[PDB]
């Protein structure tokens, strides 16, 4: 019933998938072998996990990557038996920070196996609902292979919803200087196929881990643990029997008012480090006010310049509806938040009575109540402006264009990608005026 | 993109590659027989990138040594790690061009290309996945330069899908006053720019002058120059020899570093400067080494990066680095000298970390930067070629092989066009 499949393309995608699946199996009482300890007899988690005859619940996910390092690190890691060998895919040739290699030269000889794995996974899924995609914009594989897979899946299924949790590159954790090319190209290619995508700015998350978690250096592990917490908070309503159930179709209906504007901005609160011997629990109104400052979102942008096309709230923890509505009413009094006249009111209520668990050993601290604020605002226009400004500075001298040229594609593709991003920015400023 | 194969040519190239592999085995805990004898598992994490697993957990270099003069064979078995290289990789000639590019590229080249191609195919289909090719050779030496250029051409027409790194040795008048040096150097750099992806210009002029001015070596022999080149070429290869998030493969190196196909020569930088006879140097702090990269003496190119402008730069740190302090220091260095960094390539300054430090010291850092500043190196090679060419002298040896001067003219024209490309990219701005 409403089964979903999560796809993890690239190193970033597979690592975030490992982290989020670890958190999921922790939360739903799923021990690493896959069996239910005195819990086989909520059925909401059956959408994400497939139960076999033996009783183990293998996740309905696939791990694909073009280098064999992280894949067999997962294979040799703590979860040998959690994932069957078929949803693990390797490759002797990597895109090597090249969208063109991961889209034309190297992608084509693996997408066939990828489609075979997806079909095999969906065979046991009666009520197919949608596709979850995890990848990285900066990475060559996570851009090219993701775009090619998105095109192939649109060709095959089509009307089925497709969700992207894509890593937005940041200079602090950057790996290639050619990342703006790959990011712009992949978001241009997947724009008409990604029904809704969640942009996670690694600079914002880096700063969150530096400050909120009081870490001298947010390594890849802490960043992944935090982003897995964010993704779990977002998708709990789909994986739990919430009162106001929201699914991928409802995600498109609510957080995506315009088909070309499908980048909701997420903001989950609170974030308290494991130390200090006390979390200093914040009230419902306190956490509600804590999800609106420009230092808590998933993308480094100022919401004041942005306009709220649609905003949704998802409380997940020890919360009561009365206090939730009181906090919403108090927030509505703020003039700092404004809704487009076309939208009736940018607010929604999502309540999950189940307490939010925290992954053991993580720097995060257990909190009784929590909430993630999902809003679609034109604040992301600032991030997109930074990205295409980098693209324009980068393309003014045809730097590194020959690497893309050698893999078939030419400067023309750069031309329509740049003009498509330009049209996207005029779409932003068009919907930004009432 | 999993295994690297090393290609060795020329007496200079043979010696530097042999003792480089000596150093690599020493810092990977590999005994002179081939068995692992280290302590940390990081050494064996990606040991297969250079070595090939043999019987009894032995590790053998994937290095193919070629040289017409058999003296290098006795020289390479004379030192340590002489027997680790398999004899089949010791395919050597008999004649010896002796500072003549054409003699070592036409006459005896055909007699060796077949065997070397056969053996390199042997490990190519004996390897799981070929990263690419790396070459250590001398541009001035006729035998080494000719054989290396022929290998480059044959492999490029045979393996166009694989990267081709070259650790070329630029001849210098101070180390050797051979008259025919500019001609072979120009022809070899033409063949390089036609069919290479990464090239580290290991010029001996910089080596000699920094040995004289810093290491106080009045007469630096081959040993000291080989010491510095082995240090820098191990420092650059730390990216490929240990796990890391930056510059995992040769293709990643090319993607991150070189923006233009005809602009791929590299400036090898590494700090500090340690001599063979000195080992009790103090532990230099991170700021000292970060501001040590700007110095021309610490640069292993006979250059001055102040003259040019940095396009892209890669830095890897080895030691007990304070990683946050490393990032803050590199950001401050980039901000303080933004004039030399191209503003039209955002975030072109990258840094990397390596837990294992080179043996002998603890504090070290390499600075592999791509800058147009080698434009003055090409000026010096151009002036050498013109001063030795405007009288149209010494061409009779080359014309005796049947080739005319038209190749010289076209090579000079392409090199001048490359210099013009350097100037145009340097003067470009947003
Ligand atoms: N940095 C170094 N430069 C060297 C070394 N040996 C020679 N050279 C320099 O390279 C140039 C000589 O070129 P080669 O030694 O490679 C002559 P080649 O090997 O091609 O033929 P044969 O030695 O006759 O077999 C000259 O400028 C030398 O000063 C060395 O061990 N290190
Ligand atoms: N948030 C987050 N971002 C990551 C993670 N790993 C990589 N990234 C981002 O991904 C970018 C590079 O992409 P890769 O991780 O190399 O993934 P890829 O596209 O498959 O490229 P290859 O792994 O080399 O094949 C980096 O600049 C990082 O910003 C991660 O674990 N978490």
């Amino acid at each position: 019933m409403r089964e979903c499949i999560s796809i993890h393309v690239g190193q970033a995608g597979v690592q975030i998938g490992n982290a989020c699946w670890e958190l999921y199996c922790l939360e739903h009482g799923i021990q690493p072998d896959g069996q239910m300890p005195s819990d086989k007899t909520d059925d909401s988690f059956n959408t994400f996990f497939s139960e076999t005859g033996a009783g183990k619940h293998v996740p309905r996910a696939v791990f694909v990557d073009l280098e064999p390092t992280v894949i067999d690190e997962v294979r040799t890691g703590t979860y040998r038996q959690l994932f069957h060998p078929e949803q693990l895919i390797t490759g002797k040739e990597d895109a090597a920070n090249n969208y063109a290699r991961g889209h034309y030269t190297i992608g084509k000889e693996i997408i066939d196996l990828v489609l075979d794995r997806i079909r095999k996974l969906a065979d046991q899924c009666t009520g197919l609902q949608g596709f979850l995609v995890f990848h990285s914009f900066g990475g060559g594989t996570g851009s090219g292979f993701t775009s090619l897979l998105m095109e192939r899946l649109s060709v095959d299924y089509g009307k089925k919803s497709k969700l992207e949790f894509s890593i937005y590159p940041a200079p602090q954790v950057s790996t290639a200087v050619v990342e703006p090319y790959n990011s712009i190209l992949t978001t241009h290619t997947t724009l008409e196929h990604s029904d809704c995508a969640f942009m996670v700015d690694n600079e914002a998350i880096y700063d969150i881990c530096r400050r909120n978690l009081d870490i001298e250096r947010p390594t890849y592990t802490n960043l992944n643990r935090l982003i897995s917490q964010i993704v779990s908070s977002i998708t709990a309503s789909l994986r739990f029997d919430g009162a106001l159930n929201v699914d991928l179709t409802e995600f498109q209906t609510n957080l995506v008012p315009y088909p070309r504007i499908h980048f909701p901005l997420a903001t989950y609160a609170p974030v308290i480090s494991a130390e200090k011997a006390y979390h200093e629990q914040l009230s419902v109104a306190e956490i509600t006010n804590a999800c609106f400052e420009p230092a808590n979102q998933m993308v480094k942008c100022d919401p004041r310049h942005g306009k709220y096309m649609a905003c949704c709230l998802l409380y997940r923890g020890d919360v009561v509806p009365k206090d939730v509505n009181a906090a919403i009413a108090t927030i509505k009094t703020k003039r700092s938040i404004q809704f487009v006249d076309w939208c009736p009111t940018g607010f929604k209520v999502g309540i999950n009575y189940q307490p939010p668990t925290v992954v053991p050993g993580g720097d995060l601290a257990k909190v009784q109540r929590a909430v993630c604020m999902l809003s679609n605002t034109t604040a992301i226009a600032e991030a997109w402006a930074r990205l295409d400004h980098k693209f324009d500075l980068m393309y003014a001298k045809r730097a590194f264009v020959h690497w893309y040229v050698g893999e078939g594609m030419e400067e023309g593709e750069f031309s329509e990608a740049r003009e498509d991003m330009a049209a996207l920015e005029k779409d932003y400023e068009e919907v930004g005026v009432d | 993109m999993r295994e690297i194969v090393h290609i060795q040519a020329g007496q200079c190239g043979n010696q530097i590659g042999a003792k480089f592999w000596e150093v690599i085995s020493d810092e990977h805990g590999i005994d002179p027989t081939g068995s692992y004898h280290g302590d940390s598992d990081l050494q064996l994490e990606r040991i297969n990138v250079y070595y090939n697993e043999a019987a009894g957990n032995k590790y053998v270099p994937r290095a193919i040594l070629v040289d017409l003069e058999p003296g290098t064979m006795d020289s390479v078995r004379s030192g340590p790690f002489g027997q680790i290289f398999r004899p089949d990789n010791f395919v050597f000639g008999q004649s010896g061009a002796g500072n003549n590019w054409a003699k070592g590229h036409y006459t005896e080249g055909a007699e060796l290309v077949d065997s070397v191609l056969d053996v390199v195919r042997k490990e190519s289909e004996s390897c799981d996945c070929l990263q690419g090719f790396q070459l250590t050779h001398s541009l001035g030496g006729g035998t080494g330069s000719g054989m290396g250029t022929l290998l480059i051409s044959k492999i490029r027409e045979e393996y166009p899908d694989r990267i081709m790194n070259t650790f070329s040795v630029v001849p210098s008048p101070k180390v050797s006053d051979t008259v025919v040096e500019p001609y072979n150097a120009t022809l070899s750099v033409h063949q390089l720019v036609e069919n290479t992806d990464e090239t580290y210009c290991i010029d001996n002029e910089a080596l000699y002058d920094i040995c004289f001015r810093t290491l106080k070596l009045t007469t630096p022999t081959y040993g000291d120059l080989n010491h510095l080149v082995s240090a820098t070429m191990s420092g650059v290869t730390t990216c490929l020899r240990f796990p890391g998030q930056l510059n995992a493969d040769l293709r990643k190196l090319a993607v991150n570093m070189v923006p233009f196909p005809r602009l791929h020569f590299f400036m090898p930088g590494f700090a500090p400067l340690t001599s063979r006879g000195s080992q009790q140097y103090r532990a230099l702090t991170v700021p000292e080494l970060t501001q040590q990269m700007f110095d021309a003496k610490n640069m292993m190119a006979a250059c001055d990066p102040r003259h040019g402008r940095y396009l892209t730069v890669a830095a890897v740190f080895r030691g007990r680095m304070s990683m946050k302090e490393v990032d803050e220091q590199m950001l401050n260095v980039q901000n303080k000298n933004s004039s030399y960094f191209v503003e039209w390539i955002p975030n072109n300054v990258k840094t990397a970390v390596c837990d294992i430090p080179p043996r002998g010291l603890k504090m070290s850092a390499t600075f592999i930067g791509n800058s147009t500043a080698i434009q003055e190196l090409f000026k010096r090679i151009s002036e050498q070629f013109t001063a030795m060419f405007r009288r149209k002298a010494f061409l009779h040896w080359y014309t005796g092989e049947g080739m005319d001067e038209m190749e010289f003219t076209e090579a000079e024209s392409n090199m001048n066009d490359l210099v013009s490309e350097y100037q145009q990219y340097q003067d470009a701005t947003a």
